[PDB]
DNA sequence: TATCTGGCCTGTCTTA
DNA sequence: GGTTTTTGTCTGGCTTCACACTTGATTTGCATCACTGTGTAAGACAGGCCAGAT
DNA sequence: CACAGTGATGCAAATCAAGTGTGAAGCCAGACAAAAACC
């Protein structure tokens, strides 16, 4: 974005109010009110100038059940989590290392045919 | 060997693949038309002959007391000596195999034109199954006649049969059958030295031995280049049946086979490979003990024949062979040659 | 800055010209409505939209507060598919250009679509045979067969010209009463009966069989074939159970002659007439059928399993095919019906008084009777004797009339006779060639003129249909003199048109009872028309039809109910679906053609797919 | 007498 | 210039949503194969033959 | 160098589905001010 004077003016003013009030939650429908009539012609030159630097930070700115993987790496979540996508990692690796895969198959295969039906 | 087209009458469609002709006195007939007789010619029979390279085909009339045989495709066919012919097994053209046999025999002429006697032989004992592609031939041994038939194809059998496969064929035991046509009956046996079955192959007869040529063995798919002596013995009590191999074997399949002297035959045509035709041709001579193949001079095949895949024919008898390949499809499906010797 | 037009404005813009009304609308919804103000613009909204009559949008919009996914079922896109004629490579262009446009996949993609067909084809439903087929194989996942069925094609053989595809014919049945199963109960609940009951129901089966010229050979290496086919199909005619001593009709086809329902079991490239070929190719799918006929069914319905008789009724074929396959001679014979033994002689002079006799029966007997010779005969006798039946059957066929070709047939009789009437035959006995061509082209120029015909080469099922009038009667009264003739024409049709619907309707006895009461009294009188007023085309003399028309169509109609609906016409129709499945529905190619064809033919013909497309009918 | 053109016919060739 | 309408910016926190990896299984996309049909009747020209004209 | 198909195959690419907490985007509030088109 690109700030205009009246902006810079506000902003500095947030930043005020912060230091002064540190505990304390601004509203917006009243601070707008104040800042504008603050705003409403010495004061205002410093945000004035302000704003054509910021103008040359735009032009910078331009240039189904499951798997039996699936069933497999549920239950062994809780181990890892003790011990996502690091989860997942380690999950394929150990089932990779691992008739170690012949009941969760099995279990599978009961749930195939519920799938198709 | 001389080469001639010939020209062919209206009916020329009767004239297909497993066709055969016989030989009555020097006047020749044809026998198994395609698809069922018409009543242009009921008996399916009809007198073939070429005259200056036309070939007429007449129909001929049957006997009162004749059998009506269906056209045969591929049936074994022999000729007994009084002249008379036998048919056993082929397809009708309902791909039926029949298991009967029909003698053909002349029962008139009057006039040149013949009335032919068509009777079923009931045969019993050890019969052979319907059958197509086999051999047929008379034998004679110490003034007894004997009828043997060796090889051929059929169905499978009613029990292994399934109609997924309800076209498939195999190769009947090579059991040489005895076949006495004075009593009806038929002896079966088994010899160690003919070990395969063989279909479309040639058969020579020569008093008591039949010799076995070529053919194809449809389980191993080899056009065997062996010859089989075959010899039958005609005592007093049962006959003996003895096999001999003896080197030198043709290698030909679906070959014709014709007399040109006595004691010569030439075996032509034929298939040396599924795609390729036998184009030499093979003279054969007999010695009362002895039988010699010989090489002689190819024929001029026309560039038709030469590239055709399939041809067909049979023999006329003079030493004339009747040819067919296909022809070109719209005009007329077959084109026919005469071969002479 | 002229103020743009509200919908171009970014969000924020849009906020600041709305925000005067957006204020009044949050009173509006605090006063009156508990504060719900996306409720309350949401009705606004679609509310505008009704009033200035856009519906659509504003049900698309319910639908999506909804927020209910629409998206068709795979089977219910096969159905679409089949039913509309689209190839799948058309149906491809739709799906794909569907879900770009839409963002979403309302059409399902092809390879689920070819998962769908799986189940309506014939090989997926498991069966058993009690007792098991002879011949037959018992597995059941069989599904499109080789139609030369291991047929021999070594250089030695018999040389193999054609190529076919079929079905097993059991599974494939199978497969049609699994696509009629909804339709089987709810014909049970229509009766008042048990949903799960699964007494013994009874297939009664139509066999359809016809050749096809015409059919052009492709490129590419194959087999030389040639340019014929030959199409074996069944339709289901009716089911009915055994209720107590009761048969309920639990299913009737409400359409007997539709090609929907005329399924396709056997497609070869063959000629008929080529009969080594046919017999062949056939003799497999008769074996088949023999062997069901001493069988009972068990098949497993809804859960219940159920079992099924079937009963066989050869009756789509015409007369040239009957007497191909039941070994009877050609149509040009003395032996003119193939329901009887009359000669040709002995219909002109009788005409009426004739039963019922020849049957696939005593052909097969009468064969061998011929081969055999039992009381060696001469060829004339022995004839006489097997009345004309020389060749051994194949196919059983029921002795019946096929309606589509014995209208035919009859119509163009009754072309002929208007010509010898224009040329008054009836009284100059003899006309060159040249006389009778211009007779010929008189009756054709008018029947352009008076009934928008024009000519057509051979005789037409519509042309028969139109030119059966008694107004075309009229019409070719204006060209014969004498008007003693106009009464013997008139009279002639009046008798015809009394007469055909007794063998055209599908039940007579409801549809025209009085046509069928009077059937044997005004078929006498046509016969005697045609014996006394038009002597010069009928003595001694009567075409295979007229015979089949006015001897065996009452006896016919008590033993089987109809005519019409055993007749071949639902299959010729399915000849237009073979050229039309062969262009656009298939691989084009030798040896995909056929089966291609075979299966979308199939599925063209399943009810379940057909149902899907009478929804909007609930 | 002794030729002689024109129709007539058939048959191929060029593009569809 | 005066005037009118589009787009913002200032802030803290509200919601909704995509992303983050891996594994094996489904589901889509896409190219590949050898073949399809639409190309389609009659006029120009030569050369033989024989009866009636020159 | 015609050209838009004709359906089945099979391999590559996408998608799925689960675990939870990151940041990023849009948004609200009042008030005033850049730009950007018009007399
Ligand atoms: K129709
Ligand atoms: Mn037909
Ligand atoms: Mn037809
Ligand atoms: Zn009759």
């Amino acid at each position: 974005g690109k700030m205009s004077s009246y902006a810079f003016f506000v902003q500095t003013c947030r930043e005020e109010h912060k230091k002064k009030h540190p505990d304390a939650s601004v509203n917006f429908s009243e601070f707008s009110k104040k800042c504008s009539e603050r705003w409403k012609a010495k004061e205002k030159g410093k945000f004035e100038d302000m704003a054509k630097a910021d103008k040359a930070r735009y032009e910078r700115e331009m240039k189904r059940p499951p798997s039996a993987f699936f069933l497999f790496c549920s239950e062994y979540r809780p181990k890892i989590k003790g011990e996502i996508g690091d989860v997942a990692k380690k999950l394929g690796e150990m089932w990779n290392n691992t008739d170690d895969k012949q009941p969760y198959e099995k279990k599978a295969a009961k749930l195939k045919e519920k799938y198709e039906k | 060997v001389s080469l001639q087209m010939v020209t062919v009458g209206h009916n020329i469609a009767l004239i297909q693949p497993g066709f055969s002709l016989m030989n009555f006195d020097g006047q020749v007939f044809f026998f198994g038309q395609k698809g069922w007789p018409k009543r242009s010619c009921p008996t399916g029979v009809f007198h073939f002959d070429i005259k200056q390279n036309h070939l007429k085909l007449k129909p001929a009339i049957f006997s009162k007391d004749s059998c009506y045989l269906p056209p045969l495709r591929y049936p074994a066919t022999c000729s007994y000596k009084k002249h008379q012919y036998i048919i056993h097994g082929g397809k009708t053209p309902n791909n039926e195999l029949s298991d009967k046999i029909y003698i053909m025999s002349v029962a008139c002429k009057n006039n040149k034109k013949v009335t032919f006697r068509c009777t079923e032989k009931d045969l019993v004992g050890d019969v052979p199954e319907p059958r197509y592609g086999h051999s047929i031939d008379v034998v004679y041994s110490r003034g007894k006649s004997m009828g043997v038939l060796f090889g051929g194809r059929s169905y499978m059998p009613s029990t292994q049969r399934t109609t997924e496969k309800w076209n498939s064929v195999a190769d009947c035991l090579p059991h040489v059958f005895l076949i006495d046509f004075e009593f009806g009956c038929a002896t079966s046996y088994i010899l160690p030295e003919l070990q395969d079955g063989l279909s479309f192959h040639v058969s020579i007869a020569r008093n008591d031995t039949v010799y076995i040529l070529g053919g194809h063995s449809l389980a191993s798919n080899i056009r065997p280049a062996n010859l089989y002596r075959i010899r039958v013995d005609l005592p007093l009590g049962t006959p003996a049946v003895n096999c001999t191999v003896l080197p030198g074997g043709i290698s030909v399949s679906s070959a014709i086979l014709t007399q040109t002297n006595n004691d010569e035959f030439v075996i032509v045509g034929g298939y040396q490979l599924e795609n390729q035709k036998r184009m030499v041709c093979s003279l054969v001579s007999l010695g009362d003990n002895t039988i010699e193949i010989s090489e002689m001079e190819t024929p001029d095949w026309t560039s038709d024949i030469k590239h055709s895949k399939i041809w067909f024919g049979s023999n006329m008898g003079n030493g004339t062979i009747f040819l067919g390949i296909p022809g070109d499809n719209k005009s007329e499906a077959f084109y026919f040659y005469t071969l002479r010797c | 800055r002229p103020r743009q037009h509200l919908l171009s404005l970014t969000r924020r813009a849009q906020k600041h010209r709305l925000r005067e009304l957006k204020i009044q609308v949050k009173e509006f919804a605090d006063k009156e409505e508990g504060g719900d103000v996306k409720a309350v613009c949401l009705t606004l909204f679609l509310l505008a939209l009704r009033a200035r009559n856009e519906h659509r949008q504003a049900d698309e919009l319910e639908a999506i507060m909804q927020g209910r996914g629409s998206g068709l079922q795979p089977a219910v896109c096969l159905a679409i598919r089949v039913n509309t004629f689209l190839s799948c490579s058309q149906y491809h262009k739709m799906y794909r250009t569907v879900k770009a446009i839409t963002g979403r996949q309302i059409f399902q993609p092809l390879h689920a679509l070819r998962n769908a067909e799986k189940v309506l084809l014939p090989g997926y439903h498991p069966f058993e045979w009690q007792p098991p087929l002879k011949n037959v194989s018992s597995r059941t996942d069989v599904g499109i067969i080789d139609g030369l069925s291991g047929l021999a094609s070594s250089v030695d053989e018999y040389p193999v010209d054609t190529i076919a595809k079929r079905f097993r014919y059991d599974s494939a049945l199978v497969s049609a009463l699994m696509d009629m199963e909804e339709d089987i109960l709810e014909g049970m609940r229509s009766q008042d009966l048990d949903d799960y009951l699964n007494g013994p129901f009874t297939v009664v089966v139509k066999e359809s069989c016809d050749g096809m010229g015409d059919v052009s050979e492709k490129h590419g290496s194959g087999p030389a074939v040639p340019e014929k086919a030959v199409r074996f199909s069944f339709t289901v005619m009716r089911i009915t159970i055994e209720h107590g001593s009761q048969n309920v009709k639990v299913f009737e086809e409400p359409k007997p002659n539709s090609e929907l329902c005329c399924k396709p079991l056997c497609l070869m490239l063959a000629d008929e007439s080529d009969h080594e070929t046919l017999t062949a190719i056939l003799s497999p799918l008769i074996a088949e059928r023999e062997a069901m006929k001493s069988s009972e069914l068990t098949l497993e319905m809804g859960g219940i399993p159920r079992t099924f008789k079937f009963i066989f009724r050869g009756t789509g074929y015409d007369e040239k095919l009957v007497r191909e396959v039941e070994g009877l001679e050609a149509s040009g014979s003395v032996y003119i019906c193939t329901l009887c033994d009359t000669t040709r002689l002995e219909a002109s002079q009788n005409l009426v008084f004739h039963s019922i006799t020849r049957s696939h029966a005593e052909n097969l007997q009468r064969y061998e009777v011929w081969r055999s010779n039992p009381y060696h005969e001469s060829v004339e006798e022995l004839r006489d004797r097997v009345k004309g039946v020389s060749a051994k059957p194949f196919i059983e066929t029921v002795p019946s009339i096929d309606a589509l070709h014995c209208d035919i047939g009859n119509a163009a009789e009754f072309y002929k006779i208007f010509q010898l009437e224009i040329g008054e035959v009836y009284k100059h006995p003899n006309a060159s060639k040249e006389e009778r061509k211009r007779w010929q082209a008189t009756l054709d120029k008018h029947l352009r003129k008076r009934m928008n015909l024009k000519p057509i080469m051979r005789m037409n099922g519509n042309f028969a249909r139109k030119l059966m009038t008694q107004e075309t009667v009229d019409a070719v009264c204006e060209l014969i003199p004498s008007e003693e003739r106009h009464e013997a024409l008139r009279e002639l049709m009046d008798l015809y048109l009394k007469m055909k619907p007794v063998w055209r309707s599908s039940c007579p006895a409801k549809e025209c009872p009085e046509s069928l009461c009077q059937y044997s009294f005004n078929s006498q009188r046509f016969a005697e028309l045609l014996s006394t007023k038009f002597k010069y085309r009928y003595e001694g003399k009567i075409t295979n039809y007229f015979h089949k028309t006015l001897a065996h169509v009452p006896e016919i109609i008590e033993r089987d109910g109809s005519i019409g609906a055993w007749a071949s016409e639902g299959n010729e129709s399915g000849n237009k679906l073979f050229r039309r499945f062969r262009k656009m529905n298939a691989r084009q190619s030798k040896c995909y053609e056929m089966e291609d064809v075979l299966k979308h033919h199939w599925l063209y013909t399943s009810k379940y797919l057909q149902k899907f497309m009478n929804a909007h009918n609930a």
